[PDB]
């Protein structure tokens, strides 16, 4: 009831417990966090039960408490609160209590399909599943200040309660208080960075595999009521066009002996867009936000990304990174136009679509490759990325055939999940004239329940006090060392199991043996 | 009795 | 409630689900569904099924070095958590699982026979890790996997939970294959303040993220659980080793110097609720360096901690209780005293190594240790010279101790009617603006103004100042200015046809630095 809630807030104050040692990996659980609609400030009220973990002092502004979007350390996307004593409530309107558990986050660019999926939908999906009760009970609050945007229907699929925008919060009252709110989004599913400090490219240490992408996709597909072989071309209509569209479709169909289909975001419902992609054997598209739909492709399908003139495929790789993620199981083929006759530059369009010096403009069409650059308003890159392009069809078919030999798609292919060995067990060693050392071990426990094509053991022989070792790769579960071995010397023997050459398991407890 | 580290594996 | 064949089908078909926080194993908490455990192999098991999720999905990096720290000691290489992987279909070759009926929180106790380690490594992190996830504090059963017995303070672990914690050894009793439908793994480090010297000499943690307020909220919780609701000084004695040899002289001297009742207490011979009762009303706590001093976290605000160190032990090298007492928001005075008189120390060189004996060492190293006047810096955990000196007994030089205390506690010790307000920070200044004017080729003026931070509308602050940083748009040089007014006209080195970046922050009472506002861009 209201008087109980107001009393708890007023006597007890805000309570905050967050994970993570820095603001870039921080998720926070709040009780009785409030919000001034006129100031657009979250408020931490200090009362007799207040808790602040982390308690950062002035370091709470270096730069902030946490990232509210998943774009790392972006200086317009910080979350923080201002502080007051709980008793300062006497100077304020009576609070309006939000009864739903909330999850509070910023959408980075809700008008771009790639940003929607990569920055928001995937992180929302798994952040909700980080905490019990959220996935089924949470209401999303989008605080970045944008409107619904072109893909609000997708954000709604992620929760049974309708999401609220910052504008709809102000309407509820002057002072809002969340009885229970989570703030922030995990970055664990991201794979790309947009080039704010160094040129855009794949994230340095990617922590998501295609399995978790596909589990998310399966969820979305069922929410869209989505459960004869063809090649799918993803058309753009307003800009960044493919000009020889009809000739492309017929050339693809004749060479690969398959139906071809054209798809677009503007003219189909997204549910039908996903339907088409979800059973496509090849997805051909210009570089652009629509290619994020490749995460819906079946395993073994092929992604063909076409880049306009002067745009190096190796510099702009959000969809290459996605397609080639471990466990995504998609073939990736990039094609770049090398022929200036087929490029169609638009210097006349506004700066929005790429007004400067004729001296600088002269260099812009004198360049063969767009230089590496930083986000976000580089006209050199925006001029070249927004050209229209005529596809050289023999050159494209050839570079596709370098990867796809025969017929594309999941034709008679079976993928296994790659599991790693456990530790070897009961490792033993026995020393010895001539100094000798012998070692033996039992198979990892999980190998007792597996059929593995190739099992090897990598053994490191280390002399005590030395910061190095001699490595051995063995098929047997035992060995005798003869080469290096000296008398009256303590050796350390490290052992790990390896499945099929690349699945390195952990080392067991080290063996200490002295001659 | 405080848990002591096991041996460090060589950095080479 | 558990419908057993339904649960088995979900497990066998869908497999294990894992979602974890953090980009490093040292900063990671994991939520699992259908995490299993072989009590024969003492291995956790991730079963791959058609609904499996692994975040992070680390590949071979899962063993570089492990998935997460299972205790709160950073990156300790015998405290790691990991699992072994199987296809969910391998269940057909295994005994039928036993389903653990409770939501689990799974962690390692680091050193559960040491009171300080119990509170710092385990109880405080348990308390707040439970509160990180909805419903855990009420519903979780604790599973301690480090392999120790109950230990000396198991009843303190029982206070953190309505359910009885289970130990690893008790797991084989439940069955050969155990499956947790819901389990959380790991402990937050957010409350730790000390590191025990595994990489560099022990000392305060580099970036402490806890304040005395979060310590005291936990202490208040534990006091309620212990049924713990004229002024005196409390001497925290040890009866087994590291003795104060003149305790009787010390009690009388402290009573006469401070005009207060002086009382003794020990762990060995009071119920712990009684120990907490005594500490929580004490005006001053006197004790040899040692685990009993972790009860300083129960002292009332404004009390004094007096920590005594034996001969050759430099107080500045052994600061777990100094760090606790001086933590912001703890509001305890801290005084360290060190025996510097060799005739007042008693050595025990024939004890086992565990108790500081040195008879097992070379005659040469014994001789160097005995001629040594200060323990050299050292790593954890069995440095012989450290253990030899820390397990000395001490005759306390009383007049030097009183002199040492009196440099910190001016008159009466303890909370003599002090009121404690929490210190909070300014919000951003609002609606920063600027305009310029020009007087000549090398002379211009830059006028800047702003509105108070929003939260200052509702506060009454003794001293409000503003710091402005002025930077020319092309330069890496900036000039900061301290201001009392909400406006200023800059003149020095201000040029026409130049763009300046202006940053403004509010500061309460000199030390409470607020955030900078968004940059103000100002062209002359
Ligand atoms: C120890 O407990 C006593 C309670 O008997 C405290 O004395 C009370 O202090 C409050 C101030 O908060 C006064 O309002 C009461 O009148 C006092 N009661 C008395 C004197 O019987 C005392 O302050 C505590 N000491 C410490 C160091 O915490
Ligand atoms: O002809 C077009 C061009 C763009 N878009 C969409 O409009 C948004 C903005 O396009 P932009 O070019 O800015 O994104 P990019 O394609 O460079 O990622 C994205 O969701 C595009 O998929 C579209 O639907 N049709
Ligand atoms: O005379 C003694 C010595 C030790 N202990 C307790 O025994 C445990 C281990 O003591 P140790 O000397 O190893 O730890 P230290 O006190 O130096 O941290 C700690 O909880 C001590 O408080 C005790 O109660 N009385
Ligand atoms: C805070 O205030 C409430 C109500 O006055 C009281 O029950 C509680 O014990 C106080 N202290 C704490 C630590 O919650
Ligand atoms: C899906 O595609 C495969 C070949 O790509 C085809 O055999 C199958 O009939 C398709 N199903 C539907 C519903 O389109
Ligand atoms: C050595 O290991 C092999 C398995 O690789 C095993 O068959 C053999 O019995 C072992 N030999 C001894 C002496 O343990
Ligand atoms: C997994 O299997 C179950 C039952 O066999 C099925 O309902 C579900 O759709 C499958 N796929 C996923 C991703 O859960
Ligand atoms: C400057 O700020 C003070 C408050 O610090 C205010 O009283 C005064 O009116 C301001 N002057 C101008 C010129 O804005
Ligand atoms: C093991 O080492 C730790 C760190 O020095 C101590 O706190 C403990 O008492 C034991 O000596």
């Amino acid at each position: 009831d209201y008087p109980k809630a107001l009393q708890i807030l007023t006597e007890g104050g805000t309570h905050m417990v967050c994970t993570g040692r820095t603001h870039t990996d921080r998720l926070c659980r709040f009780k009785w966090l409030c919000y001034s609609s006129e100031a657009e400030e979250f408020i931490f009220f200090h009362g007799n039960a207040s808790v602040m973990l982390p308690s950062l002092g002035s370091r709470r502004f270096q730069p902030a408490l946490l990232d509210l979007s998943t774009v790392e350390d972006h200086n317009t996307q910080y979350f923080n609160f201002v502080e007051l004593p709980a008793a300062a409530l006497r100077f304020m309107p009576k609070p309006v209590f939000v009864p739903d558990v909330a999850l509070i986050a910023n959408r980075f660019n809700p008008d771009n399909l790639m940003h929607v999926f990569h920055d928001d939908l995937l992180p929302l999906f798994y952040t909700l599943r980080q905490f019990p009760g959220l996935a089924r009970e949470a209401r999303l609050f989008f605080m970045e200040g944008w409107g619904e945007g072109a893909h609000f229907d997708l954000y709604k699929l992620l929760s049974p309660k309708q999401p609220l925008l910052r504008a709809q919060l102000k309407a509820l009252g002057r002072l809002l208080c969340f009885s229970h709110a989570f703030v922030g989004l995990s970055k664990v599913t991201t794979w790309y960075q947009y080039g704010f400090v160094q040129p855009q490219g794949p994230k340095a240490n990617i922590l998501v595999s295609g399995n978790e992408i596909r589990q998310f996709a399966h969820f979305l597909m069922e929410k869209l009521n989505v459960s004869e072989e063809y090649i799918l071309v993803f058309s753009r209509t307003q800009n960044r066009l493919i000009l020889n569209e009809a000739e492309l479709l017929l050339a693809l169909a004749q060479e690969f002996q398959m139906k071809t289909v054209t798809v677009s975001l503007e003219d189909h419902a997204f549910a039908d867009v996903v339907r088409l992609v979800s059973n496509a054997s090849m997805l051909v598209s210009m570089h652009g936000a629509q290619l994020v739909t490749a995460l819906f492709l079946p395993r073994g399908a092929a992604v063909v990304e076409l880049f306009p003139y002067a745009v190096n495929p190796d510099h702009y790789t959000p969809y290459k990174t996605l397609a080639t993620l471990p466990g995504m199981d998609l073939q990736y083929i990039a094609w770049q136009n090398t022929m200036p006759e087929n490029t169609v530059t638009h210097p006349e369009r506004p700066w929005d679509q790429g007004h400067l010096d004729r001296a600088e403009q002269a260099r812009i069409l004198q360049s063969r490759e767009v230089p590496r650059h930083l986000c976000c308003r580089n006209p050199e890159w925006l001029f070249r990325i927004y050209q229209d392009t005529k596809v050289d069809i023999p050159s494209l078919i050839q570079t596709i055939r370098r990867v796809v030999k025969g017929h594309p798609g999941p034709r008679k292919q079976k993928w296994t999940v790659s599991l790693y060995p456990g530790k070897v067990r009961e490792a033993r060693c026995q020393a010895s004239s001539e100094a000798r050392l012998s070692v033996s071990w039992q198979i990892p426990w999980n190998l007792k329940y597996l059929k593995v094509r190739e099992v090897k053991y990598e053994v490191w022989l280390q002399e005590q006090g030395e910061n190095t070792y001699v490595p051995y790769m063995l098929a047997l579960q035992n060995h005798t060392f003869t080469e290096n071995i000296k008398p009256f010397t303590t050796y350390l023997v490290w052992i790990r199991c390896i499945f099929n050459k690349t699945l390195l398991g952990p080392f067991a407890d080290v063996l200490v043996c002295s001659t | 009795q405080t848990p002591t580290l096991g041996p460090i594996q060589p950095t080479r």
